[PDB]
C-alpha cells in the first residue's frame, strides 16, 4: 500500500531573546476590564495639528457621510443629487457636512483620552480631484 | 507555513464578487479606465440603496432585470 | 601606537567634559614607563560641580586586566579616598572587555557604591578626538527642563523617544547618564540636516 | 514623452496642473502620435538589419584587430612574458588582459551607421530615439556580439580538465574558445557560438528565477519589520507610540510631491555671488542682512553636504535638491500673467517686498503646525525649524530682491500665498502607513540587483553576488560575517595626498603582512639547545650550527635561556617576497621577540649572496609547554602561533589599493570646484580602530563598508548613515527616494543598536 | 499566439477585411506584429523567416530553415529582388480604413504562426456575492474549479495598507468574504452569547456580571483562537474602554 | 505587458468602498512613484516613436507637414 | 521512487514526442539548499552539446533547467556483453591481471590500471596504445560492440570500458588524416637537412585530414539503401559517450573540417552535424543560430503548447482539456523537426508595422476575417465522468 | 591534485527509464506485496497445524 | 613511518624525555636517533608541477584533444609541439611524442 502524500514536517530553530510577600487575591491582580477613560477635548486655541484635512480624512468623511445618506435620506444641498456619494462630497465641499473630526492625541495611563476635534466646514479641503 | 492558518486565512483572504481575465491593449481607453466586458459586468453588482433622490435612476436598473442590459437582479 | 593616542586624546576627552586636570601633566616616555611598571596610570580632574573624576588606563597585558583581586583592592582603595567621585573611568583592551571576571568585578563594585558611577571603555573610545569625526553628527545634552518641555508639546514619555546608549562613544564624551536626553544635529539628503532628541539608557557593559 | 522620464513634460504637466490632466495629457499625445504614424507608416525590415558588404568587410577588420591584440597577449604568455600585478595569479591577470583586448570600440558603430538610412531604418530609429532596444541589441544584430561574460570571466573549462568544449582542444588559446562570438546574430552564430551564447541564455534564466524567489524572502521580512511605522498627528513615525522618526522623512513630505530643483548659489563664488544677489538699488541695511542671510544658506549647505561627501565612498555635493514646491516656476508663471512690464522704481513695495518674504521664511515651519498656532506665534520645535531649513534657502533664492524687481506687491502675496498651499498639499498624510511604502519601494530595486548581479565578481573578498550584500545590511550580520568589507582612507594633508607615487607605498605600509607569506618552508623539529657543549641536532639541519655559532657572538646580549624546550621551528625565508614588500630580517626578529616572550630567536645574517637562505631558527620556553593535550599539540599550536604573528601593517586590511576620489573644495575665492587629484586608498577588510592608530592616514574622514565596525566604533548615528549609504550603494541609480532609505536606517537604530 | 521565434502575443482586435492594411497589389495581414517586438528580443530570425517565405510563395516552394545550415541574408534579399519584389521585403501599403498610402514601406510577409493552447475562455473567471464556502474558515473556495473564490493575498493587503485603504479591506475582507460578529464579555475578556431573537445574554465565565460587548471580527480570525485555545492557550481581549465626556 | 497576463477586477459595491476608490485610491495618485518620486507613465514604444516622427523636422519625402485635412485628423 | 513519471498531455504529436525524450534529476529529499548548487544544475553544462538539447528548458519559475532533452541524434544505450569483453579483455596478451601484478610492481612499472564497469581487472604499461587499439577493433565491431565506451584519463593513465545502460551516445563521424606519413615524410626532410641537402622542402607532404563521408553516401541514405548501421560497419562513423566524448576532438561542421583540411595543429578526431546540438523541439525554430538563444528556448516551451491535431484517434478518446485545430499547415520555411513531428500551426501573413497602437506590448491585431475563415479554429473538449457509489445510486 | 568530481558532468550521469526504474519499483513493491503475504500465511499455517 | 618489526603494527612517537621512542601495542619499543626528530615540516609552493602532472605531461602528446602549435622539435624535428598549459602561473610547455620535454615540467 504506496500512500504518498506525507504530510511532510515541520522545524522550527530559533530563540526569543525577549530582553513584600505576595499570595492571591482575585481584585488586586485581574481587571480584564479596562478603565473607562474620560475625554478631554483640546481648547482650540492649543491645537496643533493641521488645520486642513488630509486625504484620509477626508476621505472618511464623505464615505461616512455617503453611507449615512444612503440610510437617511436628510441633506442641506440646494442643488439635488442622484447619488449619495455626490450630496456628500457636494456636503464636503461646501462646508455643511454635519460631521466632526476628532484627531485622538494621547492615552493618558490615568484614564484620560486627549483628542483634538476639528471642525471640516472651517478646514482646509484636500484635493480630492 | 504558507498554507496555514495566519498566513492563508488571516492576512489574506479569499473573496466574492470578483473576477479575473487576461489584459490586453486597447489605445482607445483613457489611462484612468479599463475594459470590461458585459460578460462581468452583468456578473458583478454594485449594492446601491433606494431612496427618494436615487428612485428615479435607479428605476429603468430594476426595469431591465435580466433581461436588458444595465439591470439588476437582486433587491433587498 | 595605541597609547601615544590615548596620552593625547585623554586630555582631549578631559577638556572636551569642562575638567581641569588636577595633576601635572607627565611627559610621554614617563607615561609609558608608568603604565609598563605600574599596570595603570591615574588621571584625575574635577568638574564644574566641584565633583571628582578619576581615569585609569590600564596595560594591554598589565595585572589588573588579568586577575580581579588587585582590581578589587584598587576600587576599594580609591573609593574611601576623600574625594567627591562624581565617575571613575577605567581604559581597557577590547578582549578584556570579553573576559567575564572583570565584568563581575566591576558590576560587583558598582553593586558596592551606588552614588558614584564606574564605567568600563575599550581603547579606540579614546584614540582620536571623537566629536570631530566627520561620520559622527553633532551631539549635545539638553537640560531637564527644556527636554520636559519638549516632551509635553509633543505628548510624550521619556521612553517613547528613539534610545541611545550611555556606552555610544559620542554619549560618552559628552558625559550623558542613562536617563538624560541628547540632541542630535545629523546632516540629511533630503531636508538637509535635521534635529532629533534621544534618550539615553543603561550603559553596555 | 517617455514613462519614467523624470523632468518630461508629463512630470511638468502634473506640478502644475495636478495628475489627472498629466494623464489626460499622456492620452492625447498618444493619440496624436498614433494617429500620425497611421499616414506616416512605421516598420521594421530584415534589411534594416543588414550591413553592406563594404561595411561587413570593415566589421571583420575590427574584430581582427581585437582578435590581434589577443594574439599578441597570447605570444607574451608563450615567451614568458605576462607579469602578473602584486595581488594577481598570472592566470587571474592573463584572463583580465584578455577581457579587455576583446572589448568592441566605438568605432564598431562606423559600419553599423554607414549601412543605415536613419530617416527611415526602423529598427535604428526604435533604438535612438528611445523606443525600445539599445545600442547592444544593434551591435549584436548587425555588427557582432563580442565576448560572453558569466560573472565577469570568460567562459570556464569545465568540459574537462582545460576544455571549455568538445569543439576546442585542451589549453586552446584562441580567444574563440572562451566565449568571443565573432558572428553576429544577422549572419548566425555557429555551432559553438550558439553552445556559449546559450550557456549566457540560461545563466539570464536562472537569474530571473532566482530573482523571484530571492526577493519574495526579504520583502515579507521587510515589510513585517517595518509595517507597524504609521505617521502620527505630529507627523512623525512611531511604532505604537515609541518614536522611531522625528519627523517622516526629516521633512514630513510626501514622496510623491517633490520635485527636482537646482539651487543657484551653491557652486557660486563670492564675487559671483555678490554680482547676481547683492541688491544696490537701495540703500538700506535690510539688503545687505538679506545677502548675508543668502551667504549664510550657502555656508551651511556646502559645510553640511562636503561632510556627507566626507563620510561617503562617491557621493558628490550636488547643487540640485527634491523640495516641496519649485519657487522658480512659480515666479515665472506670475510674471508671464503680469499685466505690468518692468515695474517703476518704488522704494517703499521693493523694502515692503523684502519684508514679507522674510515674515513668510519666519513664519514657513508653521505649514507642519497649524494656521492657528500661526497666528497666536506659539513657539516653534527645534525639529520643525530645521525641516523647513532646506525650503527656506529657496524661498530666500528664488524671491530675493534681484529677482523679483519686477513682481508688484500684490503679486508678491500671491506668490507667497501659492507656495504655502503647495507646501501644505505636499505634506505627509496622518496615519498613512509609510513603513510599508518604505519595504516596497527598497524590494523592487532589489530585484534588478539579481539580474544585474550576473554583472558583479564572485570572487572572495569581492562577494557582492546576488543577495549576499543586502542580507548583510537587512540582517545585521556582524564584522566577521562580512565577505565585501571595505575601507576608505584618505592620506593625512591635502597636498601629499595628491601624489600617485606616496599614495601607492603608503598603501603597501599599511596592508598587513604576516610571518606565513614571508617563508617558503618551515620545519619542526624535537631539539633544545645548551649552547655548543652538548650538540644533538637533526642531520640535514645540523649544518645550522656554522651560523648559530656565529649568532652567540654576534648577539651576545642574548644568550640561550635556563629553561630551552626540547622543540625547535626552523623556519626559511622568501628574500625576493623580503625584497618585493621591503621587510627586512631585522624588522621580523625584533617583531616576533616583542610579541612572544616564551621563544628565544636565532637568525643567520641577511646581507649574504644571492641563493643562500635567511635562516631562523626559535627556541620553546618552559613556560610554553607549562602554560589537555600533548607538547606536540603545544608546539604544533606554537607553530601557528608564530606564523599568524604581525609583522607590519593594521590587522584585518588584506589588500590596499589607490584609488583616485573626486572631491569639492571651497577656494580663497569661494568658489567651489570639484577636484581629480586626490588620491586615496581603498582596502580590502575593515579596521576603523587601526587605522586611527595610523599617523599616516587621516583618522577623521575615515570610512567602512561595514555597519557593525561603524556601530562598534563611531556610535548609532554613524552606523544610521552607514545603513543608509549601504542600501543606496546596493540600490543603484535608479533606486527609490532617500526617504524610504530614512526609515529603514531609523527602524533598525532606533534601539540604540542595529 | 505566437512565432516560431518565440514571440509570444494576445490577439486585440478583430478587423473586418475592409479595416485591414492592404498592400497596392491587395495582400492584407491576417495578423499585425508591433516592430518594437524585435530589437530587444533580438529575434531575427522570425525576420529572415519572412523574407525567405515572401520569396517562397511566389517561387511556390518551400525552403528548409533549419538551424546552423548557411544562410546569406543578402543573397536572400536578393532573391527577393529577382523575385520581382523589393531588396527588403517591404510593399506599398494603404491604409484600409482611410485609403491613404503609408508614406514607409511595410515589410509585409508570410510568418509562421502557433496558436498556443492558452484560452482566455478557460482563464477567466467571474464570481457574485455569494457562493461555496469552506466549513472551517467560513471563506470562500479556492478558485475557479470549486466555484467561488479567488483570493487578495499578503501582498494585495500590504498595497491596500499603503495606500491607507481600509473600507475596500474591509469590505472586502469582512462583506465580501468570512466576515462575522463576535462578542466579547469586557468584563473577563472571553467569548460570550449573545442572540436577539432568542433572547440570550450571557457568558460562561461570569454569567451574571456579563457586559457582552459586540466586536466585528472574521471567522478565520475566530477559529484561530478557539485553535489556540485548544492548544491551552487562554486570549483575553481587553477591549477599548468607554470614553465620556466632562459633565 | 500583454503577453498572456491576468489581473484581477473587482468592482466596489459598498458606498463607503466606492467613495474611498475614487477619492484615494484612483491611478491619478499613483501617476508620480512614490518610489523614485518620478511620473510612472508615459509614451512607450509605438508612441514614443510616434511622438519622434510626428514632431521631426525632414521627413524623407521632404519637410514633415500634412495639410489642414489630415492636421484635423490627429485630433 | 526512482520512476520519473509525467501525465501524457496530448497538447500535439511534438509534446508526446518531446515529453519521451524527457531527462529529468528530479530532486529527492535533501533537495538543492540555497547555494551555488541550484544554480549550476540548471547551468547549460560543457557536456551537454550533443547529448542534451542546449536550448530546450523550461523558461519559468523552479523548473527552468530542471528538466532536459535529449538532443535530435542522442540514443540511450542498453546494458551490452559484458562479459564477452571481459574475457577478451581477460585473453589480451598486453593485460596482466589482478592476480599477476601487486600494487609495488604497479607503480614502480608504471602499469595502468584497466577498468570494465567500474570492474578494475587487468592492467597494461600503454595505456593508449591499449585503449587505441580496443577503439580500432571497436571501429571494425566485429569482436568489440560498437556502442562500448572506451575512455582513456590521461591524468591518472586509466583505460575505462563501460557497457551498462544509460549511456547517452550519438553517431559521430570520424575523421582519419596521414600523420603517420606526415610524420614519415617530416623525418625524411630531417635527414636531409642533416645531410645538407638544398632542396629539403621536397620531402615534406601536406597534412591531410577529411571524414570518409562522401555525397553519394547522402545520396544512399536520402534513396535508403545506406542507414547508419552500415555507416558504423563500414567505419565512416562511431557512436561517441559523454565519457568518450573527452577523449573527442571535434569539429563543429564540415565547413570547419574542410578550413583545417591542412592543418596539422587542429587535428580532429571527429566531424560534428551542428544540426544535432539541438533537440527535436528547439529544431522547429527556423534559423535559430540567427535568433537570440534564449527566444530559441522559449520557442522550445511555447512549440510543445501548440493547438494543432494533437491526437489522430481523436473521435476515439474522451480526454479532458484537449484542443484539436482543424486547419494545420506545413512552414513555407521548414526545418528538419517536421521531418518527424506533424507542424501546427499556419502560415500566417503578418505585417510589421504600426496600425492604431492596438498591439504595443506584445499585442496582435488579427483579421476577424482570418479568424472566421477558420484561423486556429479547432473543437476543445471536456469531459464529465461521475461513478455510482453503491448499489443505493442510478442514473435516472 | 585532483579537483572533486562535477556535480554536473555528463559523464559521471546515467538515464535510467522505464525497464530500470520499474525493476526497482518493482523489487520493492514484489517484497512487500508477495514475499510478506506468504510468509505471514505460512507463519500461520505452522500456527494451525 | 614507523611499523612493529614483531606485530607489523604503527607504533605512537612518544616523545619522552629528551629522545624520540616508539612504541607499539604489543609493548616493543624501537626508540630513534637523529633522522626521527622531524615532527612536522610544511613547505610553501611545492608539491605542485612536478607530481601533480607527470603523467598527465607523459600522456600528452599522444592526447589527441591536446592542443598543438608550429614549433620546430629540436630532436626529433618534427614541425608540430603540444602545447601544454599548466596552473595559476600559467607555465607553457612543449612536449613531444619524441620524448622531448623542454626541460621545463
Ligand atoms: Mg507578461
Ligand atoms: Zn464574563
Ligand atoms: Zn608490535
Ligand atoms: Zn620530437
Amino acid at each position: 500500500l504506496i500512500m504518498d502524500d506525507l504530510v511532510e514536517e515541520y522545524v522550527e530553530t530559533e530563540e526569543e531573546n525577549l530582553v513584600e510577600i505576595v499570595e492571591s487575591p482575585s481584585i488586586c491582580e485581574g481587571f480584564v476590564q479596562a478603565s473607562s477613560q474620560t475625554l478631554v477635548i483640546i481648547p482650540d486655541n492649543e491645537r496643533i495639528t493641521s488645520n486642513v484635512l488630509t486625504t484620509f480624512e477626508a476621505t472618511r468623511l464623505v464615505a461616512v457621510r455617503a453611507q449615512q445618506l444612503a440610510i437617511n435620506g436628510s441633506t442641506m444641498l440646494k442643488k439635488k443629487y442622484s447619488s449619495p456619494i455626490d450630496i456628500a462630497k457636494q456636503e464636503l465641499f461646501n462646508r455643511k457636512i454635519p460631521l466632526l473630526v476628532m484627531r485622538c492625541i494621547k492615552v493618558t495611563p490615568e484614564g484620560q483620552k486627549i483628542v483634538e476635534i476639528w471642525n471640516p466646514r472651517e478646514m482646509g479641503i484636500p484635493l480630492l480631484d | 507555513r504558507k498554507e496555514g492558518r495566519i498566513r492563508k486565512s488571516l492576512l489574506g483572504s479569499q473573496v466574492w464578487s470578483i473576477s479575473r481575465s487576461t489584459i490586453c491593449g486597447n489605445s482607445d481607453l483613457h489611462l484612468d479606465e479599463v475594459g470590461y466586458p458585459i460578460s462581468f459586468a452583468r456578473t458583478l453588482q454594485v449594492a446601491e440603496t433606494v431612496q427618494h433622490y436615487n428612485i428615479n435612476r435607479l428605476m429603468p436598473y430594476f426595469l431591465n432585470g435580466k433581461r436588458q442590459y444595465p439591470g439588476c437582479s437582486r433587491v433587498y | 601606537m595605541a597609547m601615544q593616542k590615548l596620552f593625547t586624546y585623554i586630555y582631549e576627552f578631559i577638556e572636551y567634559r569642562k575638567m581641569v586636570l588636577l595633576e601635572e601633566k607627565v611627559p610621554y616616555d614617563k607615561f609609558v614607563q608608568m603604565v609598563l611598571n605600574t599596570g595603570f596610570f591615574r588621571i584625575n580632574a574635577e568638574t564644574l560641580n566641584h565633583g571628582i573624576v578619576s581615569v585609569f588606563i590600564f596595560g594591554a597585558n598589565g595585572k589588573y586586566v588579568h586577575h580581579g583581586g588587585d582590581m578589587r583592592t584598587l576600587l576599594t582603595n580609591t573609593l574611601n579616598e576623600k574625594k567627591h567621585y562624581e565617575e571613575l573611568i577605567l581604559i581597557v583592551d577590547k578582549p578584556v572587555l570579553s573576559k567575564k571576571n572583570i565584568l563581575d568585578i566591576i558590576v560587583e563594585q558598582r553593586a558596592a557604591n551606588p552614588t558614584i558611577v564606574i564605567n568600563i571603555y575599550p581603547y579606540h573610545l579614546f584614540c582620536i578626538n571623537i566629536p570631530k569625526v566627520s561620520a559622527i553628527p553633532k551631539h549635545k545634552l539638553i537640560t531637564q527642563e527644556e527636554a520636559q518641555e519638549f516632551l509635553g508639546r509633543e505628548y510624550l514619555q521619556p521612553q517613547d523617544l528613539m534610545q541611545i546608549s550611555a556606552s555610544d562613544p559620542p554619549v560618552v564624551w559628552l558625559g550623558g547618564r542613562p536617563g538624560d536626553f541628547v540632541q542630535i544635529e545629523r546632516p540629511s539628503e533630503t531636508a538637509m540636516h535635521a534635529v532629533v532628541i534621544r534618550f539615553i539608557t543603561k550603559s553596555k557593559i | 514623452v517617455g514613462a519614467g522620464s523624470s523632468g518630461g513634460i508629463y512630470h511638468l504637466i502634473s506640478r502644475r496642473y495636478g495628475p489627472q490632466q498629466a494623464l489626460k495629457m499622456i492620452f492625447a499625445t498618444q493619440q496624436l502620435a498614433l494617429n500620425y504614424v497611421r499616414n506616416a507608416g512605421f516598420t521594421v525590415s530584415t534589411a534594416d538589419m543588414l550591413l553592406t558588404p563594404e561595411a561587413h568587410q570593415e566589421v571583420q577588420e575590427i574584430i581582427n584587430e581585437l582578435l590581434l591584440e589577443s594574439e599578441e597577449i597570447n605570444n607574451r604568455l608563450l615567451h614568458g612574458d605576462i607579469m602578473p600585478p602584486i595581488g594577481l595569479t598570472t592566470h587571474d591577470f592573463y584572463e583580465k588582459l584578455q577581457l579587455n583586448a576583446l572589448k568592441f570600440p566605438d568605432r564598431i558603430l562606423k559600419p553599423i551607421m554607414n549601412s543605415i538610412n536613419p530617416e527611415t531604418n526602423g529598427l535604428f530609429q526604435m533604438v535612438a530615439t528611445g523606443a525600445k532596444g539599445s545600442n547592444p541589441n544593434m551591435i549584436h544584430i548587425m555588427a557582432g556580439i563580442g565576448q560572453i561574460e558569466i560573472n565577469t570571466q570568460r567562459i570556464q573549462p569545465q568540459f574537462s580538465f582545460g576544455r571549455t568544449l568538445v569543439y576546442y582542444p585542451r589549453f586552446a588559446l584562441e580567444a574563440q574558445a572562451y566565449g568571443f562570438i565573432c558572428n553576429s546574430y544577422i549572419a548566425g552564430l555557429t555551432s559553438p557560438e550558439f553552445i556559449f551564447g546559450e550557456m549566457n541564455g540560461r545563466f539570464d534564466l536562472i537569474n530571473k528565477a532566482l530573482s523571484t524567489s530571492s526577493t519574495g524572502y526579504a520583502n515579507r521580512k521587510a515589510i513585517f519589520g517595518l509595517q507597524s511605522c504609521i505617521v502620527d498627528y505630529y507627523r512623525r513615525v512611531s511604532i505604537d507610540t515609541r518614536l522611531v522618526q522625528q519627523l517622516y522623512g526629516e521633512d514630513g513630505l510626501d514622496a510623491r510631491q517633490l520635485e527636482t530643483v537646482r539651487f543657484e548659489t551653491i557652486m557660486l563664488s563670492d564675487q559671483e555671488l555678490e554680482d547676481k544677489f547683492k541688491y544696490t538699488g537701495i540703500q538700506s541695511p535690510l539688503f545687505e542682512e538679506e545677502f548675508s542671510r543668502l551667504k549664510k544658506d550657502r555656508d551651511k549647505y556646502r559645510q553640511i553636504f562636503l561632510n556627507v561627501e566626507n563620510f561617503n565612498f562617491s557621493q558628490l555635493l550636488t547643487d540640485v535638491r527634491q523640495v516641496p514646491v519649485n519657487v522658480a516656476s512659480i515666479v515665472k508663471n506670475i510674471l508671464l500673467s503680469s499685466t505690468s512690464g518692468v515695474l517703476p522704481f518704488d522704494e517703499k513695495s521693493i523694502l515692503q517686498k523684502y519684508a514679507m518674504v522674510k515674515t513668510f521664511c519666519k513664519n514657513l515651519p508653521y505649514v507642519f503646525i497649524n494656521n492657528i498656532q500661526e497666528r497666536l506665534q506659539t513657539p516653534i520645535p527645534v525639529y520643525l525649524k530645521r525641516a523647513a531649513s532646506l525650503m527656506r534657502m529657496l524661498i530666500r533664492i528664488e524671491l530675493a530682491t534681484v529677482k523679483t524687481l519686477n513682481i508688484t506687491c500684490e503679486q508678491m502675496s500671491a506668490i507667497l500665498d501659492l507656495i504655502r498651499l503647495q507646501y501644505t498639499q505636499s505634506l505627509i498624510n496622518y496615519g498613512e502607513a509609510v513603513g510599508i511604502l518604505a519595504a516596497q519601494s527598497v524590494s523592487e530595486p532589489l530585484t534588478q540587483y539579481m539580474l544585474d548581479s550576473h554583472h558583479r565578481s564572485v570572487a572572495g573578498g569581492t562577494n557582492k553576488s546576488g543577495i549576499v550584500r543586502p542580507q548583510e545590511i537587512f540582517s545585521a550580520k556582524p564584522v566577521e560575517a562580512e565577505q565585501s568589507s571595505e575601507m576608505l582612507l584618505r592620506l593625512k594633508n591635502p597636498e601629499v595626498e595628491t601624489n600617485k607615487t606616496y599614495a601607492q607605498e603608503i598603501a603597501n605600509s599599511i596592508e598587513l603582512i604576516t610571518f606565513e607569506r614571508l617563508i617558503l618552508q618551515w620545519h619542526l623539529l624535537y631539539e633544545t639547545y645548551s649552547s655548543t657543549k652538548k650538540n644533538v641536532m637533526y642531520p640535514d639541519f645540523a649544518s645550522d650550527v656554522e651560523w648559530m655559532t656565529d649568532f652567540l657572538e654576534n648577539h651576545p646580549l642574548l644568550q640561550p635561556p635556563e629553561d630551552i624546550a626540547n622543540w625547535c621551528i626552523r623556519l626559511e625565508l622568501n628574500k625576493t617576497t623580503m625584497i618585493l614588500k621591503s621587510i627586512s630580517l631585522e624588522s621580523i626578529i625584533n617583531s616576533l621577540r616583542a610579541k612572544h616572550p616564551n621563544t628565544y630567536i636565532m637568525h643567520s645574517v641577511e646581507n649574504t649572496a644571492s641563493g643562500i637562505p635567511i635562516i631562523i631558527r626559535i627556541y620553546l620556553r618552559e613556560s610554553a609547554f607549562r602554560r589537555m593535550a600533548t607538547d606536540e599539540k603545544i608546539a604544533v599550536n606554537v607553530v601557528d602561533k608564530l606564523l599568524n604573528s604581525t609583522i607590519r601593517g593594521i590587522p584585518g586590511i588584506k589588500n590596499a589599493n589607490v584609488v583616485k576620489l573626486m572631491r569639492h573644495r571651497v577656494d580663497a575665492q569661494g568658489k567651489l570646484v570639484r577636484l581629480d587629484n586626490i588620491y586615496a586608498i581603498k582596502t580590502n577588510g575593515t579596521n576603523i580602530f587601526g587605522a586611527m592608530l595610523d599617523d599616516n592616514i587621516d583618522p577623521y574622514t575615515i570610512v567602512s563598508s561595514s555597519i557593525g565596525d561603524t556601530m562598534e566604533l563611531y556610535g548609532i548615528e554613524a552606523a544610521r548613515q552607514k545603513i543608509i549609504s549601504e542600501i543606496r550603494t546596493v540600490m543603484g541609480d535608479k533606486g527609490p527616494n532617500h526617504r524610504h532609505l530614512l526609515m529603514y536606517a531609523d527602524l533598525m537604530t532606533r534601539t540604540g543598536q542595529v | 499566439m505566437s512565432s516560431r521565434s518565440g514571440n509570444k502575443g494576445i490577439a486585440a482586435l478583430a478587423l473586418p477585411t475592409s479595416d485591414m492594411p492592404f498592400t497596392e497589389d491587395g495582400l492584407q495581414p491576417d495578423l499585425i506584429v508591433n516592430p518594437h517586438s524585435h530589437p530587444s528580443r533580438m529575434t531575427n530570425g522570425q525576420m529572415i523567416e519572412t523574407t525567405v517565405g515572401l520569396a517562397n510563395a511566389l517561387q511556390g516552394v518551400v525552403t528548409d530553415g533549419t538551424a546552423f545550415l548557411p544562410i546569406n541574408v543578402q543573397l536572400l534579399s536578393e532573391r527577393l529582388a529577382q523575385e520581382g519584389l523589393r531588396f527588403n521585403g517591404c510593399q506599398k501599403m494603404f491604409n484600409g480604413q482611410t485609403g491613404e498610402y503609408f508614406d514607409a514601406a511595410i515589410f509585409i510577409g508570410p510568418t509562421y504562426h502557433q496558436r498556443l493552447q492558452k484560452f482566455v475562455l478557460d482563464d477567466r473567471y467571474a464570481v457574485a456575492s455569494y457562493g461555496p464556502t469552506d466549513a472551517l474558515t467560513g471563506q470562500p473556495l479556492d478558485g475557479k474549479r470549486s466555484h467561488g473564490g479567488l483570493r487578495l493575498g499578503e501582498m494585495e493587503h500590504w498595497v491596500l495598507t499603503a495606500q491607507g485603504a481600509m473600507q475596500t479591506i474591509i469590505e472586502k475582507s469582512h462583506d465580501d468574504s468570512d466576515g462575522c460578529i463576535s462578542y466579547i464579555c469586557r468584563n473577563c475578556g472571553e467569548p460570550a452569547i449573545y442572540n436577539a431573537s432568542h433572547p440570550i445574554y450571557k457568558c460562561m465565565n461570569c454569567d451574571v456580571q456579563a457586559d457582552i460587548g459586540m466586536v466585528d471580527s472574521r471567522r478565520s480570525s475566530i477559529v484561530f483562537q478557539h485553535e489556540m485555545r485548544a492548544a491551552n492557550v487562554n486570549i483575553t481581549s481587553v477591549l477599548s474602554p468607554r470614553v465620556f465626556q466632562p459633565a | 505587458d500583454f503577453d498572456g497576463d491576468q489581473m484581477n477586477l473587482w468592482v466596489p459595491w459598498s458606498v463607503m468602498s466606492r467613495v474611498e476608490a475614487e477619492l484615494l485610491c484612483s491611478v491619478r495618485n499613483w501617476f508620480i512613484s512614490t518610489k523614485s518620486s518620478g511620473p510612472v507613465n508615459g509614451q512607450v514604444q509605438d508612441s514614443t516613436v510616434g511622438s519622434f516622427l510626428l514632431t521631426r523636422t525632414n521627413t524623407p519625402m521632404g519637410k514633415n507637414v500634412m495639410n489642414k485635412l489630415h492636421a484635423m485628423g490627429l485630433f | 521512487n526512482r520512476v520519473s513519471t509525467q501525465s501524457l498531455e496530448r497538447k500535439n504529436l511534438l509534446n508526446t514526442i518531446s515529453a519521451l525524450r524527457t531527462v529529468n534529476t528530479h530532486n529527492t529529499t535533501n533537495a538543492s539548499k540555497q547555494t551555488e548548487r541550484a544554480d549550476m544544475m540548471r547551468r547549460v553544462h560543457a557536456s551537454y552539446p550533443g547529448y542534451i538539447c542546449v536550448a530546450q528548458s523550461a523558461d519559468t519559475g523552479e523548473k527552468v533547467g530542471m528538466s532536459k532533452q535529449l538532443a535530435i541524434t542522442a540514443n540511450v544505450c542498453t546494458a551490452g556483453e559484458v562479459l564477452s569483453l571481459k574475457q577478451r579483455l581477460l585473453s589480451d596478451p598486453a593485460i596482466q591481471q589482478l592476480a599477476d601484478v601487486s600494487n609495488k610492481d604497479i607503480v614502480r612499472k608504471g602499469l595502468a590500471r584497466v577498468f570494465i564497469n567500474g570492474e578494475w581487472i587487468g592492467c597494461c604499461t600503454n595505456a593508449f596504445e591499449l585503449a587505441q587499439r580496443y577503439r580500432m577493433l571497436r571501429r571494425e565491431g566485429k569482436v568489440v560492440h560498437p556502442h562500448t565506451t572506451i575512455y582513456w584519463d590521461s591524468m591518472v593513465d586509466e583505460v575505462e570500458f563501460w557497457l551498462d545502460v544509460g549511456r547517452l551516445t550519438r553517431p559521430l563521424l570520424i575523421v582519419d588524416n596521414n600523420i603517420e606519413k606526415y610524420n614519415q615524410a617530416c623525418y625524411k626532410a630531417a635527414e636531409a637537412r642533416k645531410k645538407g641537402d638544398k632542396d629539403w622542402e621536397k620531402h615534406k607532404i601536406p597534412f591531410i585530414q577529411n571524414t570518409r563521408f562522401t555525397p553519394q553516401m547522402a545520396k544512399d541514405i536520402l534513396a535508403g539503401t545506406l542507414t547508419l548501421e552500415d555507416l558504423v560497419a563500414q567505419g565512416i562513423c562511431e557512436f561517441i559517450t559523454p565519457e568518450e566524448a573527452e577523449n573527442c576532438l571535434v569539429a563543429f561542421s564540415i565547413i570547419e573540417l574542410r578550413k583545417h583540411k591542412h592543418d596539422v595543429t587542429r587535428r580532429f578526431t571527429h566531424v560534428d552535424v551542428p544540426q544535432a546540438i539541438l533537440g527535436l523541439a528547439a529544431l522547429v525554430s527556423p534559423y535559430a543560430n540567427c535568433t537570440q538563444p534564449a527566444r530559441v528556448t522559449y520557442e522550445t516551451n511555447q512549440g510543445r503548447q501548440t493547438g494543432g491535431w494533437y491526437c489522430f484517434s481523436w473521435p476515439y478518446r474522451v480526454d479532458m482539456n484537449r484542443f484539436f485545430q482543424f486547419y494545420n499547415e506545413m512552414p513555407l520555411v521548414k526545418t528538419i523537426a517536421h521531418n518527424y513531428v506533424i507542424p501546427n500551426g499556419l502560415n500566417t501573413i503578418v505585417a510589421y508595422m504600426i496600425y492604431g497602437g492596438y498591439n504595443q506590448e506584445d499585442s496582435v491585431i488579427v483579421s476577424q476575417s482570418f479568424i472566421d475563415r477558420g484561423g486556429f479554429a479547432g473543437t476543445f473538449y471536456r469531459e464529465e465522468k461521475v461513478e455510482l457509489e453503491s448499489d443505493i445510486e442510478s442514473f435516472g | 591534485v585532483f579537483p572533486p568530481t562535477d556535480r554536473d558532468s555528463y559523464r559521471t550521469k546515467r538515464v535510467h527509464g522505464s525497464g530500470v526504474s520499474l525493476a526497482k519499483a518493482f523489487k520493492a513493491i514484489f517484497n512487500t506485496s508477495v514475499i510478506a503475504p506468504i510468509i505471514n500465511g505460512f507463519k500461520e499455517l505452522l500456527k494451525q497445524t | 613511518m614507523k611499523i612493529c618489526k614483531a606485530c607489523s603494527s604503527c607504533m605512537v612517537r612518544t616523545y619522552v624525555d629528551g629522545n624520540i621512542i616508539f612504541r607499539c601495542s604489543c609493548g616493543e619499543s624501537v626508540q630513534g636517533d637523529s633522522q626521527n626528530l622531524l615532527v612536522s615540516s610544511k613547505v610553501y609552493h611545492t608539491g605542485e608541477m612536478e607530481d601533480k602532472y607527470k603523467i598527465f605531461i607523459k600522456n600528452a602528446p599522444f592526447d589527441p584533444t591536446n592542443c598543438q602549435i608550429k614549433k620546430d622539435c629540436p630532436n626529433c624535428h618534427l614541425d608540430y609541439l603540444t602545447q601544454i598549459c599548466i596552473g595559476s602561473q600559467k607555465i607553457i610547455i612543449l612536449v613531444c611524442r619524441c620524448g622531448y620535454m623542454s626541460n621545463r615540467g
